[PDB]
């Protein structure tokens, strides 16, 4: 009692905040009958058949969404898994001879006037001696005029050269789990009214994350994870005009679309072993790909979003939406992916309204590009090979990345326009209720012991 | 029972000193991506565990979980009642309170252990 | 710090050219992209140029105005030609989003003070 | 006070006080500076584990001074007592006995085994 | 006695800065006789 | 195969010879056309 | 004066000074580098 003596305790529940490297855990799904994936999960280990979560209590731990290292750890794994899966296949440099292109007039519609082009050029055959005359169909977004049947040129044999995508693999996303190594724990906040930089007095611990799809989109999140109750508004600091507003939906909105044009890929040879799959002969009419959304759902989802959003900007304000006002070609237009073909739809029929304080469907035209430059860098691209038949995609609009304009002193004319930028807000919307903690077990405490000799 | 990793992290210190085994049994569980990434952590974990074990062994300790020791409380680190410490706070609060008095303690313990070793060694001589 | 320092203002005979430029530092001009303002009395704010990072593209709202850069030097040159009577305003250079997100409408942070450009015979 | 290897010039008698200093940091802490560095962080832990196992099997595990059976044989070194502990350095001791440190490591193991068997049978009998 | 400058292997520009150095492996274990006996 | 000639632009007798004009054909970015460029090459980097 | 075995004719004699001996030099010219295109992306910088 009157004597107080130190005592060393091992393995007490004490943790600190730190950073480390997490690893794969993907569902097996047999995986023997697989057509490979660019996000190769064969290197990843099999996952737990049933993850177990332990509910904590009495503990309130502060979180943070905008200063999380998990996001920056993920963005250097998708890129690294992308560069690794484009190395062992064709590396076509000899495709930028002076193309001699002309127009196409095979039963076209005035909406798709121009666009497709009949290009014709010379290639080196498998023998290093002879040359062959080939022809192809090239979209207007992949050829530029030179020397102003005028000669054209691929937009890319001016700054870089690109490797045609490996034709066996597919761009299908698959769920992936991120699990921490031994000696660390994954804290997860289970409160339904989380708002970003705020403590969760319900935090539990989990073996590791739930399956999260590495989808890629812009200004409209697709196939995301919804939220309970009502739509949620998150931001870094919502008083500024240079910070995004990551809206999260409650009731999903279905969007679906196709490419109504038959396409027959044809293969030609450019060397020993290597092949080049170019498009030729569109069998049928010529129409433009367009995406349909249901008006009866958007007409109420925008209303719910504005009702929730009017909290931070006063009650007597006129919220007004608008379309993107300019920028790059990846930010100002929807840029999703659908079965190996990259659409660039033009969303200006949605962000069109004005809201005061007191069956029909919407169609969005689209364009197709083949010389993609995702993971924005300088010195790479990827010729996406043409695919046969007509593809259809049905997708789930659970999100929005609106940004403000403001700046015009104090008034009530708040306008919101969609906007992207860094492709890091598509993963800060799925890894927001997680943090990684390092356990420090050794501890010291006073008690009534002596350690008699 | 109330098992699981970090299960009693919210429980009081009185009942927390019963699951020391659970929180210490799994400290050592076990050229493309998912390659050297695993191997960069599977060595760091081993090094951390070995360092903790060596630190525990330097003092007069390594029985394991609970270990008695000399060098009494300085009475200035915490002017609190014993039942105050052991029945109302949690381990996280205790760490926050004594996060920054430990550095001198980590040397006091080892010097006491060395003194005890010398006493035993020179006592085992005259007999 | 990041604040932008501008220079090159003056008086122009209608049918001429300018070499407006602005230079700044602050250990953070790697995440941002620098564009330009345009404010004439009685009118709102517009945009004139935005040199987007990640693409090297030289977006502009009118054909005459072109933005440019040179090497690693932290200076940006806005080249304008064939000015008219309507190009009499206050020109400011500010920092926009990393991919030149919405301009000609946004009001950015880390903005400059602004030179003066007047046109008359 | 002193530091790492600070008593390597001191006499044997005063050297047996800083054993903790020279024992606490045996576990300190692609392209070049990649796998080449990573080799050392594995070799060090392997050496430390081997040393601990040796300080194990003999019967000790308390580290530092741990004095034992297997009485000294005069054939190894016919010297006095104060001649060894007050006018010598550990390097000189290693030089004097470097070829004889191979039979002791075998005697200690069997002595420990005999002690363990004696204790175990004595305990299990009653 | 005549002296002439001359190089050769590209290794005498680093034997002039790393000359008063050496690397030693520290072996901790030791054995010595003293006046004990492990009492059972 | 470089086609090289001398340099006689305000030369100095100590640096006689040495530098050489050298013209040659190089492939442009397109795999079809060829340029015609020139350079200045020191006498230690070209052989007859 | 250091040496491997200083009585031989095939062993270097390293000499280490006491006070530095400052040495200057410069190239009294302006070359201007022009850039020409090799192919897709690559560039060659040649004196001009
Ligand atoms: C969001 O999730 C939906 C649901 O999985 C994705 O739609 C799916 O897209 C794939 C790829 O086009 C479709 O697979 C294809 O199925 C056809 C018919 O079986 C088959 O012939 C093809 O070889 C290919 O396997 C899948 O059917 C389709 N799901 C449904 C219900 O139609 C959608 O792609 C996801 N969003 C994004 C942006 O990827
Ligand atoms: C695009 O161009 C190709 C070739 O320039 C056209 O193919 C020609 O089709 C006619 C009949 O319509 C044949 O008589 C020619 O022999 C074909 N050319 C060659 C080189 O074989 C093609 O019709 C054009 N249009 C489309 C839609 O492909
Ligand atoms: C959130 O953003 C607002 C932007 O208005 C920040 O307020 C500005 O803060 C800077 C630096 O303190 C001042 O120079 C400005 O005058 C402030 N603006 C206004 C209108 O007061 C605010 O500080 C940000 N919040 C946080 C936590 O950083
Ligand atoms: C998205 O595709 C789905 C399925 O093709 C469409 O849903 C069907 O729409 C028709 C309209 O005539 C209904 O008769 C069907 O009952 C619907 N299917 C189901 C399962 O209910 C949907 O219309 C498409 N999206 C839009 C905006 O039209
Ligand atoms: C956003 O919407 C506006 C108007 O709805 C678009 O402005 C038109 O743009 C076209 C394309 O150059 C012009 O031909 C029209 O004259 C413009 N109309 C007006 C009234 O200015 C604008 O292009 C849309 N932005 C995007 C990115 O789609
Ligand atoms: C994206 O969609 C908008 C919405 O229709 C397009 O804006 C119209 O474009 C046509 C094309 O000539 C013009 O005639 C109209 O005046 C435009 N405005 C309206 C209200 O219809 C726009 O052109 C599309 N494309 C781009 C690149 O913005
Ligand atoms: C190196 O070669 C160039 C080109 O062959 C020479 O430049 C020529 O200079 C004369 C006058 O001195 C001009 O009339 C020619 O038009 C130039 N050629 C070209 C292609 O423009 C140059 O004189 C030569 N010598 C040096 C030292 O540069
Ligand atoms: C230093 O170099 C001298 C060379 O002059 C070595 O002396 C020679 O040694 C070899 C082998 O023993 C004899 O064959 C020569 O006859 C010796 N030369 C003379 C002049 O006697 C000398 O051994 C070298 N030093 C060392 C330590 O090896
Ligand atoms: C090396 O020393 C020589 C001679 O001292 C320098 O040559 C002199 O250069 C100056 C500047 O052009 C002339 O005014 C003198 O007439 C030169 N003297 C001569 C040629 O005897 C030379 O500049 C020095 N180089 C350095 C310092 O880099
Ligand atoms: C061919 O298409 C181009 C599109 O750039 C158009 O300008 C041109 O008028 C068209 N010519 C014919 C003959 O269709
Ligand atoms: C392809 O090569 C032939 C060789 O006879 C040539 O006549 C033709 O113009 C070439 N086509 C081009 C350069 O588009
Ligand atoms: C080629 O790329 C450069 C950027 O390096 C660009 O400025 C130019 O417009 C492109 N097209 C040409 C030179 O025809
Ligand atoms: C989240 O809620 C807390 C509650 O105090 C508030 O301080 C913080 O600013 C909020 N963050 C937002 C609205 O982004
Ligand atoms: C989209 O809707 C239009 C008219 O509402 C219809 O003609 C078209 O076939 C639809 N497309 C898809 C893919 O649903
Ligand atoms: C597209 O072409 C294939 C093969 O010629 C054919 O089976 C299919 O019916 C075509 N699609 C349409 C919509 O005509
Ligand atoms: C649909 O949009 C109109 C136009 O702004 C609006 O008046 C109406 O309230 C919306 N529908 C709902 C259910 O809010
Ligand atoms: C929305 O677009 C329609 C035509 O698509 C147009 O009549 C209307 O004016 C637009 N909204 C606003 C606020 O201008
Ligand atoms: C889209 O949302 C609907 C409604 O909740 C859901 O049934 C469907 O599975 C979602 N699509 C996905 C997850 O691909
Ligand atoms: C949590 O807090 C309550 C309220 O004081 C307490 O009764 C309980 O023992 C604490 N621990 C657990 C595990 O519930
Ligand atoms: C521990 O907290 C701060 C951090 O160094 C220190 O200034 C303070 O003096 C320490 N606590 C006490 C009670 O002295
Ligand atoms: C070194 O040798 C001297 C001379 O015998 C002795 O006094 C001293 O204690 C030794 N050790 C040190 C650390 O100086
Ligand atoms: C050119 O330089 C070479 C270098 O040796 C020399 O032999 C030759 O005479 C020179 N000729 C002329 C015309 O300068
Ligand atoms: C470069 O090519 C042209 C082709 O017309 C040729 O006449 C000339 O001799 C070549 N230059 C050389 C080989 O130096
Ligand atoms: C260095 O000095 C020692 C002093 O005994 C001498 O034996 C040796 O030969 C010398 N080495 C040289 C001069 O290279
Ligand atoms: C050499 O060339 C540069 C390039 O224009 C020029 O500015 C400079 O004045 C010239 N002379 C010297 C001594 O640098």
């Amino acid at each position: 009692a009157e004597n107080l003596w130190v005592t060393v305790y091992y393995g007490v529940p004490v943790w600190k905040d730190a950073e480390t490297t997490l690893f794969c855990a993907s569902d097996a799904k047999a995986y023997e009958t697989e057509k490979h994936n660019v996000w190769a999960t064969h290197a990843c280990v099999p996952t737990d058949p049933n993850p177990q979560e332990i509910h904590l209590e009495n503990v309130t731990e502060e979180f943070n969404m905008w200063k999380n290292n998990m996001v920056e750890q993920m963005h250097t794994d998708i890129i690294s898994l992308w560069d690794q899966s484009l190395k062992p296949c064709v590396k076509l440099t000899p495709l930028c001879v002076t193309l001699q292109c002309t127009n196409v007039t095979n039963n076209i519609t005035d909406d798709m006037r121009g666009e497709l082009k009949n290009c014709s050029f010379n290639m080196t055959t498998e023998l290093r001696d002879k040359k062959q005359k080939v022809y192809s169909l090239f979209y207007r977004l992949d050829v530029v005029q030179i020397n102003e049947n005028k000669e054209y040129r691929l937009i890319n044999c001016n700054t870089s050269a690109c490797t045609q995508a490996c034709p066996k693999v597919s761009f299908e996303p698959i769920p992936i789990h991120y699990c921490a190594p031994a000696g660390f724990a994954i804290l997860k906040c289970k409160d339904k009214k989380f708002n970003g930089t705020g403590p969760c007095p319900s935090v539990s611990t989990v073996q590791c994350t739930h399956g999260i799809k590495p989808v890629v989109s812009t200004q409209l999140l697709l196939n995301g994870s919804l939220a309970e109750e009502e739509v949620m508004i998150r931001s870094e600091n919502i008083t500024n005009n240079a910070k995004n507003i990551l809206v999260q939906f409650n009731t999903p909105v279905q969007i679906n679309c196709t490419r109504p044009n038959n396409n027959t890929r044809k293969s030609i040879r450019i060397g020993p072993g290597q092949a080049f799959y170019a498009t030729g002969d569109i069998i049928g009419d010529i129409r433009q790909a367009h995406c349909n959304v249901s008006k009866a759902t958007w007409n109420e989802t925008l209303g719910k979003v504005v009702k929730q959003l009017r909290k931070h900007f006063g009650n007597n304000t006129i919220i007004r939406f608008a379309n993107s006002s300019g920028g790059d070609l990846e930010v100002t237009t929807h840029s999703f992916n659908c079965g190996g073909e990259f659409f660039y739809c033009n969303t200006s029929g949605l962000f069109n309204s004005t809201w005061i304080s007191n069956n029909d469907s919407i169609t969005l035209p689209c364009r197709i590009k083949q010389i993609i430059n995702m993971w924005q860098r300088i010195g790479q691209c990827m010729y996406a090979p043409p695919i046969q038949g007509v593809i259809r995609c049905v997708s789930n609009i659970t999100g929005l990345i609106l940004t403000r304009d403001g700046g015009s002193t104090n008034s009530t004319t708040e306008t919101f326009r969609p906007g992207g930028g860094d492709m890091r807000d598509n993963w800060r919307s799925e890894l927001y209720k997680y943090k990684v903690v390092k356990i420090e077990p050794l501890g010291v405490a006073p008690t009534r012991c002596k350690r008699r000799v | 029972v109330f098992l699981g990793f970090l299960g009693a992290a919210g429980s009081t210190m009185g009942a927390a000193s019963m699951t020391l085994t659970v929180q210490a049994r799994n400290l050592l569980s076990g050229l493309t991506v998912w390659g050297i990434k695993q191997l960069q952590a599977r060595v760091l974990a081993v090094e951390r565990y070995l360092r903790d074990q060596q630190l525990l062994g330097i003092w007069g300790c390594s029985g394991k979980l609970i270990c008695c020791t000399n060098v009494p409380w300085n009475s200035s680190w915490s002017n609190r009642n014993l039942s105050e410490i052991w029945d109302n706070m949690t381990w996280l609060q205790w760490d926050k309170e004594i996060s920054n008095y430990t550095q001198i303690i980590y040397g006091l313990l080892e010097e006491s252990q060395n003194q005890q070793e010398k006493n035993e060694q020179d006592l085992l001589a005259l007999d | 710090q990041v604040q932008l320092q501008e220079s090159g203002g003056g008086l122009v005979q209608p049918g001429g050219s300018l070499r407006l430029s602005c230079v700044a530092s602050g250990f953070d001009l790697e995440n941002y992209s620098i564009g330009w303002f345009r404010q004439a009395p009685g009118k709102a704010r517009e945009g004139v140029a935005c040199l987007s990072k990640n693409s090297g593209i030289g977006h502009s709202v009118k054909g005459r105005f072109t933005i440019s850069r040179d090497g690693d030097s932290n200076t940006w040159f806005l080249q304008m030609g064939a000015l008219e009577a309507e190009d009499t305003a206050v020109y400011t250079c500010a920092t926009y989003n990393r991919a030149c997100a919405n301009y000609v409408t946004i009001w950015p942070e880390f903005r400059g003070q602004g030179t003066q450009v007047t046109v008359s015979s």
